[PDB]
């Protein structure tokens, strides 16, 4: 993975690539690393894939119950607190590296969490194997008082740096914009700069090519 | 890390760099290592970020609950709660914490808590990887009952050297001033302190 | 402790026709999760209508190719400018590799060219010198992905004649240079999709009686 | 002593035009020793199909577990479980054993009875869902299967054509793996008919 | 079998329309201790080649002596030592590459990563890498250590392939290098603010710049960042 | 690998598989594991592949030098001992070779020698060598008699490799048959297991464990 | 422990199990019966770690006998094998697993069919025409692949079994002191005394 | 390799050596002769590491045969044993030592006495009335302590030896495929073909 | 060890403590770590006593032989001989040596040779286990072209702090002054330097 988070004028934006690996093999060419904790609190995840998904769902579930209990919209710091205490308790064995962002009644927020349970605060952040390629772009082009369109550009550019230069990242760019006073817009496959070229040949086999020993109808009904 | 806390005439000042490392990579160059556990009781964190964070949060919780029942806790009390956590969980923790606070009776106080979980009350304390390089400097230059401006310079010059020699230290120099007047946050950028 | 070996990734592929032979290889060079070069050739013209590639640890690969090129030079000096036949080259390479049996060249080697009857020839080696002539061989990181596809499309494995009740096999026939290049291009694009160490560019060296021609094609850079 | 490569085996799944296919080999061995040539790795609960590769004891255990769970589901829900829902159940159940996992590589396949949409999905041993439009692969010859599928596959194949593609993908991949092969089975799945074919392959 | 003691960090470089640029900071680290601050890690050979070295400094100094001795040996019985038979970048590289691979094969490596930048006699740009394993490669941009992870992504935005080289001027190319050096100072814990930069142009020749500093740094946003989560 | 060779009434049968492995990866299905040293000598290969290929080729060069120097074809005993003394010098270095030197001479008659990389050298009538040797032994031993015909002996050797090719995961591809007589070795063809298995299953009625 | 074989023929299941019990450089016993009757028409042979084998076999035996008394009914071989598999499947993730491999030979009275199940210590179950555990299989499987036919009689099965024992006695390194052979059919379980 | 025995009686030395050659789970040969004639009245049996055994035995054989030709004279068993011991004593401090244990049975023609020497791979020599190498000794020594007498005949020695082989076949874990027996006396060396 | 060498106006001064340890036991409390390799070329030894001793003896032999043939060697030449030994035998040595000498042309010079065997020419150098604690102090207090009395105080104050914090340093502070005037040995006892 490559994941980023960027703060702007009236909110925060996060982005991610869509490659999943098992050793040197690409397991998923278009996986979703942007996770919804609550309607306006989203999470970008790097590390052990199942851990990032499981920990984000558990906290997301408890956040919903908390929101219903308190009759309030959930806060980012609550998600942050619950995530870090959970991760700390497991002493790093739950390998989730998360960028937590969102808008709530307090304002807009951007945090990162490490597997061992340490949290950071920042205006721009990057995690994952391609975080160095991304951070290089962020350090070069980030400035105070970014607009919405500028932040999306900067965030996607940082992900692209990971896509092209990091072998642990590739395929597409997912984005999620969380602006204050508006609905969060999840931009699935915001960029798709890795479309597979037309194949040279069709490998459609002549019918009957495969040798068969037996046939039978399978019963799926009661 | 390079961190320190220094008592002076009007109270106490905490100081710290802003570098967080994962190996030789700087994960955060603008870190805030000075953390509030009570209105006028703060601590400097060195060692494992996750461990010191989890401890500081528990202490903040304990002191908030202490305040609800028995009123404002002493700086010694805060240090005792830190010690209790660090000592009893010494096998699972990597945390070097300096506790600093301002009472009106006791004025400025500094307690240092190394890896083992022992407590040491001192006039001033230094800690973290970068502190090794400034033992000589700090011992020769520290004086009791300094002024605010003198103590700020002492910390600025000290951490400047610690940063200069320690690769695990850098960024900005954050400081927190604890006096009867209140709480004051200070920051100092490379362009200033590097050329001291 | 010092580890004298490394893995530079990439993958190679050799196919033999009736009166020609191709040796293809991607131009990407890597260490761990970083890209070193997007265009670093590892398929070389060694003279006497022999093309060669030693894929794996590039330092050992370059050393071997360098030594073999030099072996061809001294063969001319010592034997009155006689042409080194592909079969003789293969045996020579075995001795080069086995000479370091107890401190091996970490490479999978493939050479291609024409035999003494003018027919296409591909030879392939293990790291310590065992070799075999074949119509078909993939080598390197993505060998496991490409090789079974070649078994199917070049040697027509598991393909039977339609309507013959899996009794008559699809007959073996030589492929045209146009058909072979189609398979090479599809093999590498497929390998690029699912293997992180494969991509950037494809360079093919075609060997006929007229000489050694080259062709280059872009591959995905993520 | 690597649980995922003691017994051996492979599973592959593909989508076509208004249809899905799932296939598996029949080998069960103990490292080099081939023991059984009848060990099927594809099961089904209603119209939802599940293939499982990896450690054979866990393959058997999980089948029995998901039969158990889908039976209780049907009794309480008064309807058959759908592929999208079953996929979530598999993920939950695997992640429940996070620090003592079943050493498996499951693959869900089936057609949603309400929408009619073809659906396939894959998992790692710990529950991470891998959804796909085109194909899913699993087992000791997964590398081989990836190479075959990625080249041979094209979208919107008819059931009869799709059968040829998936069969050739499995057969040629299995023949490059020592621990896979020894027979094969292919399921072709349409909206309301399912054909099961045993393939003739080399027995070494 | 070695372990590196006193070390130097990233060396970065790239090609442009008429030549090549290379840079490296002036630090000699002793583990986490930033021990030596006056260390020159760019070493010119003649008026057409610059060798940039990272890794062990004792081994770097050995390589300096070898290059110094190579110039002396080339001058022996050579009337065209400052003309047609001068040392080329390609000659200097191939020599080092041979040494590096021989030493790794004897299980006693020179613990370094080396980039040889220069311009050939026919005007062609030369830029190639070699390290302790004897691994060699060439690219429009090259970098060692942290530079590979952080500099290359930035330099590749300027020159992404071969066809981008004629389109890249020395002004644009140097600006990218200086920017990359700043990013490395932000993010590399074994880097220093002071560095050296060298340009080898086919027209203007070798320009060696010493005592450069990273500048125009963004630190102001740090004052707003309070705590790690719930601190106000 | 599975390789065998056995002595009988009509000379020597030699049979080998053709699979090469790199772990669980099938590296080849078409490898030659019999080397024809001279018109009267054969060598089988099992174990490390370069080791076998290199040293048994080197072996043929030494035997050519013997007949040039001594004006006489080398004996099977002397041939097998050159190899056993060679690998013994390398003992401990990690060579992996399971070999059978099979041939005919006037003074010896039909002779088989087992030689391995441990330095073990054994004269004998029956040997099976390789990862699937036990599977070959099972079929070969239970059907072996000295009075087998050339036709039956050829088949038993073929059938024994097939048995091992089936059960052993690190054996297969095809069967290469040889027959050694007083007139020299005779090649009896390459037999792909892809077709041979089903042909044998149908005609023999065996392999009832498999789905027909 | 070491050698246990199983062969399913037309009308019966035949189990052969070695008699040797060795510890160190001493054969302590040469007449050991490595089997337990689970029910009148179900027999289980076993091999593996010392102590574990008998302890596991008798534990299963007690459970099946308990079931029989409770329901006044004999469990099918398939049902017993599934019970055994689950117990081993539990065991493998225990603190100290049972290191026992088993063969279950049984005659299903409802189906009138013999059934042979091979289950290893991991809980890996397979129904087979012939089976073996340990190093035995490396010889017997290929031998049976050649000589086995599905429609054989019990007498033909015993000759087929003699062929296996002969091969093992010829090529196995250890002296396993022959085998105890038992037949499972419609009439129940009986031991062949002269083998 | 594994079992080699030796018994010195009144007028002869009897050596018994196992016929099995095993590697892995396969008995590769069951008719192996683990001995070499060093001279007409001296025989050496051997056991140990594969390859080393024969290589060492034949090396000694060549040296003794060379001595015999040079001097036109047969070395005494004592002299041969001392030569063998020294070679092994050198070997143990080499880069790669010979891992071979030997028994040397000989008839001294000058003394008219049989002699048995037991020498291990370290170069530890002892003259004995009866000897064994490997695990065999753990059974045979106590057996011979009881049944051996110094004035026995060759026939009595063979019966005493049969008693050892029977015990080993009963209690040893591995099948060693019987033994080849050879007798050394005043008339030289001969093999017993029916044992 | 704590050792240092400092160039100044008239030449160069070498400085060292006198503690030799075998674990926590002080094997020699009056050690002489400043050793003569030539009339006006001396070195400070840190690391393995045996290794540095063997090296110094070989260098002394080389420079005596150099002098017999080519006259007085330069300080750079002496450092090169040390380097050659330390670099080529880096796998078998644990020696951190500071070389200091006085030429009439080149005046005072200091070369430091760390573990690797690299050479570094510096205005002043510090080394040994105790040097870590005085990087901060020495950097802030060093000035070029100091006087003899200033340089003596600089070294005395520096090593005093190094000794105070490092358990592996202690005893007396030995110094050797190298100028055109000649060679002067100085010693300073605990009762003086401890209370600085
Ligand atoms: C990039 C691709 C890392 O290379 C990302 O971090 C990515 C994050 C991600 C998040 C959500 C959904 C998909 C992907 N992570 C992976 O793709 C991850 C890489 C990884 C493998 C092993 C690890 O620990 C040793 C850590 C990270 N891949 C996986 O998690 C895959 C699907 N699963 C496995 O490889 C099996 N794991 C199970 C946990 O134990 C280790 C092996
Ligand atoms: C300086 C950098 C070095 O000690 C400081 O102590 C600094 C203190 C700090 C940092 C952030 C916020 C508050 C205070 N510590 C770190 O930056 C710390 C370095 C460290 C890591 C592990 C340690 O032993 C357990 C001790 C010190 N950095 C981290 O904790 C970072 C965020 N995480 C990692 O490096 C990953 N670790 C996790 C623990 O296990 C080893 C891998
Ligand atoms: C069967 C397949 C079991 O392997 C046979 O023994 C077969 C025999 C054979 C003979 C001639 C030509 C081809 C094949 N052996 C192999 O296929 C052999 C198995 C093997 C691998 C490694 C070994 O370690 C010493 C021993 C045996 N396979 C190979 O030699 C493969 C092709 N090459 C490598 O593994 C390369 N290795 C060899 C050892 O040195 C490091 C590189
Ligand atoms: C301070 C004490 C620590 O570095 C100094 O470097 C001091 C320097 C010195 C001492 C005497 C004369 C001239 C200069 N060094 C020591 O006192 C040294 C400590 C040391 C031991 C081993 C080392 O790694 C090899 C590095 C430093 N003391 C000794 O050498 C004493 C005399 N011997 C031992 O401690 C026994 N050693 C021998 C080497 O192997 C380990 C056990
Ligand atoms: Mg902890
Ligand atoms: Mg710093
Ligand atoms: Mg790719
Ligand atoms: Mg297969
Ligand atoms: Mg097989």
């Amino acid at each position: 993975t490559t994941i980023v988070g960027v703060k702007f004028n009236n909110g925060v934006v996060i982005a991610a690539d869509t490659r999943s690996t098992q050793g040197p093999i690409v397991a998923d060419k278009n996986c979703a690393k942007l996770h919804r904790i609550s309607p306006k609190i989203w999470c970008a995840g790097a590390g052990t894939a199942a851990d990032t998904e499981a920990v984000t769902q558990l906290i997301g579930s408890n956040i919903e119950l908390h929101s219903l209990y308190t009759s309030r919209e959930p806060r980012v710091v609550s998600a942050l607190q619950m995530l870090k205490q959970h991760l700390f308790k497991y002493q790093g064995h739950i390998g989730a590296y998360l960028i937590v962002a969102g808008v709530d009644p307090t304002g807009s927020h951007l945090f990162s969490i490490h597997a061992h349970g340490s949290t950071d605060v920042g205006y721009y952040l990057s995690l994952g194997s391609g975080s160095l390629a991304a951070m290089a772009v962020l350090e070069s082009h980030w400035k105070q008082d970014l607009t919405k369109e500028e932040a999306i550009k900067l965030a996607s550019d940082a992900i692209q740096a990971g896509i092209w230069n990091d072998l642990g990242s590739g395929s597409n760019v997912d984005v999620c914009v969380m602006e204050i006073g508006k609905d969060a817009e999840y931009l699935r496959n915001y960029l798709t700069p890795n479309v597979r070229e037309e194949k040279q040949k069709s490998y459609k086999f002549p019918r009957g090519t495969t040798a068969v020993l037996k046939e039978s109808i399978v019963n799926i009904c009661d | 890390t390079s961190i320190m806390a220094v008592t002076f005439k009007d109270g106490v000042i905490l100081g710290a760099d802003s570098r967080t490392t994962t190996g030789a990579y700087i994960a955060n160059r603008v870190t805030d290592k000075l953390t509030r556990v009570h209105d006028k009781i703060w601590c400097c964190r060195s060692g494992s970020a996750a461990d010191t964070q989890a401890i500081a949060d528990i202490v903040q919780y304990h002191l908030e609950l202490y305040t609800s029942q028995y009123g404002t806790p002493s700086t010694e009390t805060a240090a005792s709660v830190f010690k209790e956590l660090c000592y009893e969980n010494k096998d699972n923790l990597t945390a070097g914490i300096i506790v600093a606070g301002y009472d009106d009776k006791n004025k400025g106080e500094v307690y240092t808590i190394p890896l083992g979980g022992s407590v040491h009350k001192l006039p001033y304390a230094i800690a973290g990887s970068g502190s090794t390089f400034i033992y000589g400097y700090c011992d020769k230059n520290f004086r009791e009952n300094m002024s605010k401006e003198e103590t700020v310079d002492f910390i600025k010059h000290s951490l400047s050297q610690a940063i200069k020699w320690d690769g695990s230290s850098g960024g900005v120099i954050r400081m927190v001033v604890l006096t009867a007047a209140g709480v004051e946050r200070l920051i100092f950028y490379p362009d200033e302190y590097e050329q001291l | 402790q010092f580890n004298p070996y490394g893995d530079n990734g990439g993958t190679i592929l050799g196919i033999a026709g009736e009166d020609f032979a191709v040796l293809a290889g991607d131009t990407r060079n890597i260490t761990d999760y970083s890209i070193n070069s997007r265009y670093e050739p590892k398929v070389f013209d060694c003279g006497d209508n022999i093309v060669m590639s030693a894929n794996g640890f590039a330092a050992d690969g370059d050393a071997l190719v360098k030594r073999f090129k030099n072996s061809v030079k001294w063969y001319h000096f010592d034997h009155n400018d006689k042409k080194l036949s592909i079969n003789s080259a293969a045996r020579n390479i075995q001795h080069l590799l086995y000479g370091k049996r107890f401190f091996p060249y970490y490479v999978h080697t493939i050479i291609a060219g024409l035999d003494e009857d003018g027919k296409g020839a591909v030879y392939s080696f293990d790291p310590v010198g065992s070799y075999e002539r074949e119509q078909c061989r993939a080598g390197g990181a993505a060998a496991s992905l490409i090789m079974p596809f070649l078994d199917n499309q070049v040697n027509f494995k598991n393909q039977y004649e339609p309507g013959t009740n899996g009794k008559v096999k699809k007959p073996l026939k030589y492929l045209s240079v146009e058909e072979v290049i189609k398979l090479v291009r599809d093999s590498f694009t497929s390998a690029t999709e699912r293997h992180i160490q494969v991509g950037d560019g494809l360079e093919i060296l075609i060997v006929t009686k007229d000489g050694v021609r080259k062709e280059f094609y872009e591959l995905k850079r993520d | 002593s690597d649980p995922s490569s003691i017994n051996g085996g492979i599973v592959v799944a593909m989508t076509g035009k208004d249809c899905v296919a799932i296939a598996c080999d029949l080998r069960l061995g103990s490292q080099s020793l081939g023991v059984s040539n009848k060990f099927e790795k594809i099961f089904h609960y209603g119209h939802v199909f599940l293939g499982i590769t990896g450690l054979a004891t866990d393959v058997t255990t999980l089948n029995e577990m998901f039969r158990y769970k889908t039976n209780l589901y049907k009794l309480k829900e008064e309807r058959a479980i759908e592929p999208e829902t079953f996929t979530q159940l598999v993920s939950s159940s695997l992640y429940e054993r996070r620090f003592g996992p079943y050493f498996v590589g499951p693959v869900v396949a089936g057609i949603n009875s309400k929408s009619g949409k073809p659906f396939i999905a894959g998992f790692d041993l710990i529950g991470c869902i891998d959804e796909a439009k085109d194909f899913i692969v699993s087992g000791t010859a997964s590398d081989q299967l990836f190479g075959m599928c990625e080249s041979l596959y094209e979208p919107n194949l008819e059931p009869e054509d799709l059968f040829e593609t998936i069969s050739q993908a499995l057969l040629n991949a299995a023949d490059r793996d020592a621990l896979s092969g020894w027979g094969a089975v292919v399921y072709i799945i349409k909206k309301d008919e399912v054909v099961k074919r045993y393939l003739k392959m080399r027995q070494d | 079998t070695q372990q590196p003691i006193v070390t130097g960090t990233s060396v970065i470089s790239m090609k442009y329309d008429n030549g090549v640029i290379i840079a490296a900071d002036n630090l000699g680290s002793y583990g986490s201790l930033l021990r030596f601050n006056g260390v020159e890690r760019l070493i010119p050979v003649g008026d057409n080649t610059v060798v940039g070295i990272s890794g062990d400094i004792s081994d770097m100094q050995h390589i300096e002596r070898l290059l110094k001795d190579l110039v002396t040996e080339n001058a022996y019985d050579n009337p065209l030592a400052d003309a047609e038979e001068a040392l080329e970048p390609s000659y200097i590289f191939e020599y080092l590459a041979t040494v590096m691979y021989q030493r790794r094969s004897k299980m006693n490596p020179l613990w370094n990563a080396i980039i040889v930048a220069g311009v050939q006699s026919n005007g062609d740009q030369f830029l190639r890498y070699v390290n302790l394993l004897g691994v060699t490669y060439s690219s429009p941009t090259l970098a060692t250590g942290f530079g590979a992870h952080m500099a290359n992504p930035l330099l590749r935005k300027v020159v992404d392939r071969e066809s981008d080289i004629p389109k890249t001027t020395v002004q644009v190319a140097e600006e990218a290098i200086v920017n990359a050096m700043r990013v490395l100072y932000y993010r590399d814990a074994r880097s220093s603010r002071n560095f050296s930069l060298a340009i080898i142009d086919k027209n203007t020749g070798l320009t060696f710049k010493k005592n450069l500093q990273v500048e125009n740094m963004k630190w102001d946003f740090a004052k707003d960042i309070k705590g790690y989560g719930t601190q106000k | 690998t599975t390789t065998l060779a056995f002595r009988f009434q009509g000379g020597i049968i030699v049979a080998v598989d053709s699979r090469a492995t790199a772990g669980n990866w099938v590296a080849s299905q078409t490898v030659k594991k019999v080397i024809e040293i001279n018109p009267f000598l054969l060598g089988t290969m099992a174990g490390g592949a370069a080791d076998c290929q290199f040293w048994e080729t080197w072996l043929g060069s030494q035997f050519r030098l013997h007949e040039l120097r001594e004006k006489e074809r080398i004996s099977v005993a002397a041939a097998s001992k050159i190899l056993s003394n060679l690998v013994y010098q390398y003992k401990g270095a990690g060579l992996s070779m399971g070999t059978m030197i099979c041939g005919y001479t006037r003074k010896e008659g039909p002779t088989i020698y087992y030689v391995d990389s441990d330095g073990t050298r054994l004269k004998g009538d029956i040997f099976c060598v390789g990862s699937g040797q036990t599977f070959a032994y099972g079929v070969l031993d239970s059907n072996y008699k000295w009075d087998l015909s050339v036709e039956d002996a050829l088949y038993l050797g073929k059938r024994s490799i097939l048995a091992a090719a089936h059960r052993d995961a690190y054996s297969g591809g095809s069967v290469n048959l040889y027959h050694v007589t007083e007139d020299g070795w005779i090649y009896h063809g390459n037999h792909d297991v892809g077709e041979l298995f089903w042909k044998v299953k149908e005609e023999e009625g065996s392999f009832n464990n498999v789905i027909g | 422990m070491d050698i246990i074989l199983g062969i399913r023929v037309q009308d019966s299941v035949i189990l052969a199990s070695s008699k040797a019990v060795t510890r160190g450089i001493s054969v302590l016993k040469d007449s050991d019966d490595k089997t337990r009757q689970l029910s009148p028409h179900t027999l289980m042979s076993f091999a593996g770690e010392a102590g574990d084998t008998v302890q596991f076999a008798e534990y299963i035996q007690a459970n099946i006998q308990l079931y029989s008394i409770r329901e006044d009914y004999e469990l099918s071989p398939q049902a017993v094998s599934s019970f055994v598999r689950q117990e081993l499947a539990k065991s493998i993730r225990s603190r100290r697993p049972y290191q026992v491999n088993v063969l279950i030979g049984g005659y299903d009275k409802k189906k009138n069919k013999p059934e042979l199940y091979q289950i290893d210590y991991l809980g890996t179950k397979v129904e087979l025409p012939y089976g073996a555990h340990g190093y035995s299989g490396f010889y017997t499987f290929s031998l049976l692949d050649h000589h086995y036919r599905p429609d054989m009689t019990t007498e033909e099965g015993l000759d087929l079994l003699k062929l296996c024992v002969q091969e093992l006695e010829k090529r196995m390194p250890m002296d396993f002191k022959g085998v105890i052979v038992k037949i499972v059919d419609k009439d129940g379980i009986r031991q062949v005394d002269d083998f």
